C-alpha cells in the first residue's frame, strides 16, 4: 500500500523483486506496483489459482 | 461542421455526422514506463475507458 499525495490520472509505478539464493522459475520472482491502493500486483486476489 | 487537426496515427476530426480522434500507438511511449530489465516481449490486452 503507497498513501501518498496521489492525484488522477497520475500512475505510481513501482517493482518490487526478490534476489535470493533459491530459484523459483520466473513468472514469479518479481512484481509490478501500478496504484498502490491495497494493490497486490495481480487483477485477482485468487488465492485458488 | 467539419475540422481537423493532426498528424496520421494522432489526428482529431470530423467526418460525415461523426467525431473520430486516433492515437497513434507507437507515439504513447510504453517502452519508456518501465526499465528493459525483466521485460523482452510487452504487448498491450485490455482496454477500459
Amino acid at each position: 500500500t503507497l498513501p501518498a499525495l496521489v492525484g488522477p490520472y497520475e500512475d505510481i509505478r513501482a517493482v518490487l523483486n526478490y534476489g535470493g539464493s533459491i530459484v523459483m522459475p520466473r513468472g514469479c520472482s518479481a512484481i509490478a506496483l501500478s496504484h498502490g491502493v491495497n494493490d497486490s500486483g495481480q487483477f485477482m486476489l485468487d488465492f485458488n489459482d | 461542421g467539419k475540422g481537423n487537426v493532426g498528424a496520421s496515427g494522432n489526428e482529431l476530426k470530423l467526418s460525415n455526422r461523426q467525431i473520430e480522434a486516433s492515437v497513434r500507438l507507437s507515439d504513447l511511449k510504453i517502452f519508456s514506463d518501465y526499465p528493459e530489465s525483466l521485460g523482452n516481449t510487452r504487448q498491450l490486452k485490455q482496454v477500459s475507458v
